């Protein structure tokens, strides 16, 4: 009866609930700049050619 | 030595949230009441901003709300939040009136009397916030109020000359319009704790209408979680309105400004107030049509002595659910009439939906009550 | 306006940093009224100042046409003929009264990627809470 | 109270008992009542043999709408087998009340 | 004066339970919850859908008859 | 008086839920304005800023 | 003893041979149950710290 | 008599790995008390919105 | 059916009560014209102008 | 059946400013409680107008 990947760090980290009550805080991180993959590269995939820093080395420099 | 059940302030909120009986089988339909609590305090620190970069006057009052859209940083999405937020407590009070009406929570006399007076207050807010940007909708809709407000035979022509600021359209029209429109939200706050302090001698009805006494569970966690993932679906769809389709709910005509300068080609006011508009432009008399507006919603004080069912809730009533559904088919009706031009097809249809509407609530339904015993043996 | 409506036969033209906002067609009611001029038909007898134009409210606007081929050269060059002209003042117009336009719509991105995170955990929360309630018995043994 | 509708009024009382729908939930037609004052005193009267039936019929339809579910059909609750058990204690207990008020005004 | 103690009187009643970190947060979804869902909406379709048909027959002809009797007019239009 | 004719529906490029507008459109299309017009329309919500 | 919370009061330790029951037991009257399994579940969390 | 009443059977409500009446679930409750347990955690790095 | 008014013993209901309101339902007739800045009664004695 | 001790909104009233029980020695050094609330009602209905023409 060897069990699933759910013993995530249940006996590490998350029994004493000490993790529960700052995960406002500690547990918090890997969703602010690891989601570079999201809205932004998704954004500009539809309007691409259409932004203004898409249409910029047409005007500096010049 | 529990110090949730022997501190003076902490007992009171165990009391009213956590330690709280509640019965077990309560629906998704008891979840507007904490709804209608979050868009009344959402509408406070929204009306916070708008308040403050505001001037109230003839010559400035439109220019000073395209002021914040464009110039004001944060300015587009807290005005369009405070507008859509508006058209979001107007679709969570029906909803809440119409739990109420279908379940008998009318029962709790002292609770449906209070919430009888908490629709007034709200809805005569509202009015006095869109008469504030001063457009065309904000004129002709103002201006229908006061001839039906100077038809009270005695002290009307003095009532309006007071309200006005003093003469007419002036620079301080909007000076008791947005005085009435600051202090009347504090008033519904202190109200709705007295609301809830009656509530709190029976506790809550449930979907079958008995008693449920042998079958409580506490408030928290049943109810806390439940209330906090309704709320969370609640910011998904107002959201969703102000940042993808923020004039989805609203009226062209009223980014033309206000003057005199010419009739509109309509005159028609928010979606929430247009049942109410299409009564009172289907009666051909100015005191007529006065008093059907008030009676259009004071009609539900009438509704603990209209009662002869002995059954409480429409659970097991299937004649009184096809009245109740015919009525919210009524009032859809009326929506649709009261943004329609005063024609032909729409004044005999606009003025039989009003007769319908008065005709189920107070000769249709108890009579079916009535023949509803008589088939149960009782 | 004394003399705006005096130099136009008696009409004063609006202001439009607002007016696809202050219309029912928004951008495409300013783009079918530029290109959508006609004759007077027969029977329309028209006055002094009016030009039968049939997007307009009462049919009778005091608005000879404005644009036409070439009244215009762009400045990285474009063929400047007359649909083209009207295209690009309502791509005009419509940023004039909505600048908040591409900032609503990828704040609203962001909007559906966090609530399509937040939404199906606390579902499963409250799904752990109330499975207590779905799975008991009751028995009566008087 | 009329003899040639007697089996042809009885239909729509059979039909209308199985529209509404506590059967289902295992109820009977006195579980149902709303409670007022006249109704809370003739529970207070019933006996005791009476009174733990009818209230654990209800628990046990407030849990099974709880889980929005209903019983099987075999057991729900028949037409002729609904035991009117509250009606003799409700007639005596507003007859009481409305020969006080009699005497109130007399 | 509404606390869990003082609530009503009862007798012979059994409840059992299971710790909810003993079983499976969702059980049977699309096997018991569709054919559920199907007949809770078969018990109230008579009830509530035919009073917003009749809404629907009215809106059409409401919007219908406005029209041909404004600007419509192909053979009453004469000397 | 009688009728009206409304607007048929265009496709234009910022017409969906996700699109932008196109960032050169506005330059050609604010020239319509500045040296064909304003002759009769002020835009007087609307800087050089 | 001091709130006369309760009528007495008792704590086990059953074993069989792979396994057992670790626990307490008592006995109250109807508005008691509350707070006497409220200072019991604070004795054990007081132990394990 | 009291001795006359048991637990009704939970099988169709367990999950998978305490179907097993004869393993004495060792190492499988920390190993099984987790499923819906980051659930609750992932949420909170959520509400950091 | 509110027939608690219809009896034969509280007909001296209204007769004990109706000799205090004698001028009570003519009170606004004298008390609020104290403050309306009106010209009610104002005409009907010499006592004020 | 007295309505004061036995309604839920005015036995609140009645707890607090008419049944309380009070010392009988209390000098006049325990009137500026009751001050204080006047001064910051005051402070209020005259604050609304100078906000309004500011
Ligand atoms: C009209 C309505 C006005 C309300 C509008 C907002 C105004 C807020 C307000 O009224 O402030 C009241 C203010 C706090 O109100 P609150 O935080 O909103 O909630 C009330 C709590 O019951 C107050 O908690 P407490 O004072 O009863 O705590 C007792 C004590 C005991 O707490 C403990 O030691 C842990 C015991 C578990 C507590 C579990 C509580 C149940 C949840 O706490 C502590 O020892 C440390 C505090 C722990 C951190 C505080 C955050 C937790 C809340 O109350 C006080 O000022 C207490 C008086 C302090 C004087 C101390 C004199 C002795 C020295
Ligand atoms: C069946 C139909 C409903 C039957 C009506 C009786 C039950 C409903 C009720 O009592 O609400 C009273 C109240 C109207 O009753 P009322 O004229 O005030 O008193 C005469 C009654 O006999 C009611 O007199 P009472 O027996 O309730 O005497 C105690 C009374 C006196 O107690 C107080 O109100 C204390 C005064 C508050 C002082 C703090 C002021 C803060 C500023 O308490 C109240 O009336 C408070 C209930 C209303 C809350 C309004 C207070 C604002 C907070 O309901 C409403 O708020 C509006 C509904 C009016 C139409 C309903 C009756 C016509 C049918
Ligand atoms: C809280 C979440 C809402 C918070 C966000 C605020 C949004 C406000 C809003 O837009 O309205 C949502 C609100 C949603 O209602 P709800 O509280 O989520 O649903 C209550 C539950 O059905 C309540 O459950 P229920 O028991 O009342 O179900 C109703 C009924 C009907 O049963 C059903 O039809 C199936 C119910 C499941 C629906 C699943 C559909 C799957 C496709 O079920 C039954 O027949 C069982 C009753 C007992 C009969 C015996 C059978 C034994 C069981 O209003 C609407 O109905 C939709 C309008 C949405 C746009 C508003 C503008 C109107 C134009
Ligand atoms: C006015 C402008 C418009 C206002 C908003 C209108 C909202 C549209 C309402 C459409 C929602 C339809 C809900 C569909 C669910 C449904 O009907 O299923 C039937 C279902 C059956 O369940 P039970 O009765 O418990 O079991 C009985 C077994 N025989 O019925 C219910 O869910 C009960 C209905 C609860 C009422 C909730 C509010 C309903 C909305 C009606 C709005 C009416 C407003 C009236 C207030 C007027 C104030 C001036
Ligand atoms: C021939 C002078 C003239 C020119 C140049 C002109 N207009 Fe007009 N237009 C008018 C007049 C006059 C009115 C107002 C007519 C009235 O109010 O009866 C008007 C009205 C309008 C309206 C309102 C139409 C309605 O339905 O109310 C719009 C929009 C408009 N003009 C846009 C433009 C645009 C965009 C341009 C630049 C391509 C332009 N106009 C150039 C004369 C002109
Ligand atoms: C600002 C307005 C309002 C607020 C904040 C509010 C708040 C609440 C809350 C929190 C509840 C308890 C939870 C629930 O059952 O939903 C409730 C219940 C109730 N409300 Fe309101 N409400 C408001 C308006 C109204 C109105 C307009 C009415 C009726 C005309 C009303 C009548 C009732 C009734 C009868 C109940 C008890 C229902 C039951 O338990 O079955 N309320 N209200
Ligand atoms: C029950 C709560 C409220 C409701 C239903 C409500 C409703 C409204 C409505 C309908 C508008 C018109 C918006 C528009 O037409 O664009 C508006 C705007 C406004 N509100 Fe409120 N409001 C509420 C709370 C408040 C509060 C708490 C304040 C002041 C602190 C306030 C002050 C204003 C002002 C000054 C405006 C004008 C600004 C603008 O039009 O954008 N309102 N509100
Ligand atoms: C807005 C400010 C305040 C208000 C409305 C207020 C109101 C009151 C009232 C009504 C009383 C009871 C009657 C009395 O004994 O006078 C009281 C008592 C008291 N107040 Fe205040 N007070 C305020 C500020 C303060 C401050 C600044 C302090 C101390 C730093 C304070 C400390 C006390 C104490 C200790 C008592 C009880 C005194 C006794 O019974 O001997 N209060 N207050
Ligand atoms: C605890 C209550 C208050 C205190 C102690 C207080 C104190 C003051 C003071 C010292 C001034 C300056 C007057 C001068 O120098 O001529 C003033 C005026 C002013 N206050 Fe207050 N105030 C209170 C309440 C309020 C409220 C409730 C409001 C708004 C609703 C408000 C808003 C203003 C404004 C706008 C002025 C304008 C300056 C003027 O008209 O003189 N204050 N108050
Ligand atoms: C958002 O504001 C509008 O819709 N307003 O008012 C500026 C408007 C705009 C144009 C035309 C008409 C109106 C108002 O139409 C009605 C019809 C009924 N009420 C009403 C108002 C208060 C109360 Cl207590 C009860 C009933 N108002």
């Amino acid at each position: 009866a060897a069990p699933t990947l759910t013993a995530r760090l249940y006996s590490l980290l998350f029994r004493r609930t000490s993790t529960f009550a700052l995960t406002i805080a500690v547990g918090a991180l890997f969703f602010e700049r690891a989601f570079d993959q999201g809205a932004d590269a998704i954004y500009e995939h539809i309007n691409q050619g259409k932004l203004w820093k898409h249409i910029k080395h047409k005007y500096e420099n010049k | 030595t529990n110090i949730r059940k022997s501190h003076p302030l902490m007992k009171i909120i165990n009391n009213a949230f956590i330690d709280l009986p509640a019965p077990s089988n309560i629906s998704s339909w008891w979840n507007f009441g904490s709804l209608l609590g979050i868009c009344l305090i959402l509408q406070i620190l929204t009306g916070l901003f708008l308040a403050m970069h505001y001037t109230s006057d003839t010559t400035t009052a439109f220019s000073s709300v395209t002021h914040i859209c464009r110039d004001v940083n944060y300015g587009w999405v807290i005005r369009y939040l405070h507008a859509n937020g508006a058209s979001m407590f107007f679709i969570c009070l029906f909803i809440h009136v119409g739990r109420g009406l279908y379940y008998g929570s009318y029962m709790f006399l002292e609770t449906w009397n209070i919430g009888v007076v908490l629709l007034f207050t709200v809805m005569a807010t509202a009015f006095m916030g869109y008469v504030l940007p001063w457009g065309q909708m904000s004129f002709w809709g103002a201006t229908v109020i006061t001839n039906l407000l100077s038809a009270i035979p005695y002290i009307g022509t003095d009532l309006v000359e007071w309200i006005w600021g003093g003469f007419s359209v002036d620079k301080a029209t909007l000076t008791r319009f947005f005085a009435f429109h600051f202090i009347l939200p504090f008033i519904i706050t202190a109200l709705a704790a007295v609301h809830l302090l009656f509530l709190h001698e029976t506790g809550s009805n449930n979907p079958t209408g008995i008693s449920s006494d042998m079958d409580k569970i506490p408030f928290h966690p049943y109810y806390t979680i439940k209330d906090i993932l309704g709320a969370l679906f609640m910011m998904l769809i107002l959201l969703i309105l102000v940042l993808f389709s923020p004039d989805l709910l609203g009226d062209p005509d009223n980014y033309t400004p206000a003057n005199p300068l010419n009739t509109p080609p309509h005159i028609k006011p928010e979606w929430y107030f247009l049942f109410a508009y299409a009564i009172l432009r289907s009666i051909p008399n100015k005191l007529g049509g006065v008093l059907a507006l008030v009676a259009s919603i004071l009609i539900l004080i009438l509704m603990p002595m209209l009662h002869t069912s002995k059954q409480r809730s429409m659970m097991f009533r299937p004649l009184s659910q096809c009245l109740f559904w015919m009525l919210v088919a009524d009032l859809i009706t009326l929506t649709w009439i009261g943004g329609q031009p005063v024609e032909h097809p729409f004044i005999i249809i606009g003025q039989l939906a009003s007769i319908l509407y008065f005709l189920i609530i107070l000769v249709l339904m108890p009579i079916t009550s009535i023949i509803e015993n008589n088939l149960l043996k009782w | 306006p004394e003399a705006a409506r005096a130099a136009n036969n008696g009409a004063l033209p609006p202001d439009l940093s607002y007016i696809v906002r202050a219309r029912h067609g928004g951008e495409d009611y300013v783009f079918s009224l530029l290109t959508g001029y006609c004759e007077p038909p027969t029977g329309v007898s028209l006055r002094e100042g009016l030009y039968f134009n049939p997007y307009f409210p009462g049919q009778a606007i005091a608005m000879a046409p404005p644009i036409y081929n070439e009244v215009l050269e762009f400045d990285d060059g474009t063929p400047a003929t007359m649909s083209q002209v009207a295209k690009d003042v309502c791509t005009f117009l419509r940023w004039a009264s909505e600048p908040e336009h591409d900032h609503r719509k990828r704040m609203g991105l962001k909007m559906l990627m966090m609530m399509g995170l937040l939404l199906p955990l606390v579902y499963a929360m409250k799904r752990h809470k109330w499975s207590v309630l779905k799975s008991r018995k009751l028995a009566y043994r008087p | 109270a009329v003899a040639a509708s007697s089996k042809w009024l009885e239909g729509i009382r059979k039909w209308y008992y199985n529209a509404a729908g506590f059967n289902k939930l295992g109820l009977m037609r006195d579980d149902t009542i709303y409670e007022d004052d006249d109704v809370k005193e003739a529970i207070r009267r019933l006996p005791e043999n009476l009174y733990n039936d009818r209230v654990f019929r209800i628990k046990r339809a407030l849990d099974l709408t709880m889980r929005q579910q209903i019983l099987p059909k075999e057991q729900w609750t028949k037409y002729e087998e609904d035991k009117f058990y509250l009606e003799p204690y409700l007639k005596e207990v507003i007859r009481e009340r409305k020969e006080r008020e009699e005497w109130a005004k007399k | 004066g509404r606390e869990f103690g003082h609530l009503t009187r009862m007798r012979h009643v059994i409840t059992y339970s299971l710790s909810p970190f003993e079983q499976r947060a969702f059980p049977h979804y699309f096997t018991k919850g569709i054919p559920n869902v199907l007949r809770r909406t078969r018990a109230c379709i008579l009830r509530v859908a035919p009073p917003f048909v009749v809404f629907y027959l009215v809106y059409t002809w409401g919007t219908q008859e406005f029209e041909k009797s404004k600007r419509k007019n192909p053979a009453a239009y004469e000397n | 008086t009688d009728l009206e004719l409304h607007a048929p529906s265009y496709p234009w490029s910022h017409r969906g839920l996700l699109s932008s507008l196109d960032h050169t459109s506005i330059r050609r299309g604010f020239q319509v304005y500045k040296q064909v017009c304003s002759s009769c329309h002020s835009m007087d919500y609307v800087a050089y800023r | 003893a001091t709130r006369k919370l309760c009528q007495s009061f008792q704590t086990f330790n059953i074993c069989y041979a792979e396994t057992g029951l670790l626990g307490a037991h008592f006995v109250c009257d109807n508005m008691s149950i509350d707070d006497m399994m409220f200072f019991l579940q604070g004795q054990w969390m007081r132990l394990c710290t | 008599s009291h001795t006359d009443i048991r637990v009704p059977d939970f099988s169709d409500y367990r999950r998978a790995e305490v179907l097993d009446s004869t393993k004495s679930s060792k190492e499988s409750s920390d190993a099984r008390k987790g499923f819906s347990y980051l659930i609750t955690a992932t949420t909170t790095v959520g509400v950091a919105y | 059916m509110l027939s608690r008014f219809l009896g034969p013993r509280y007909r001296e209901l209204a007769r004990n009560w109706i000799p205090t309101a004698s001028m009570w339902g003519a009170v606004g007739a004298v008390g609020l014209v104290w403050a309306t800045d009106w010209r009610l009664i104002l005409d009907w004695v010499p006592y004020i102008n």
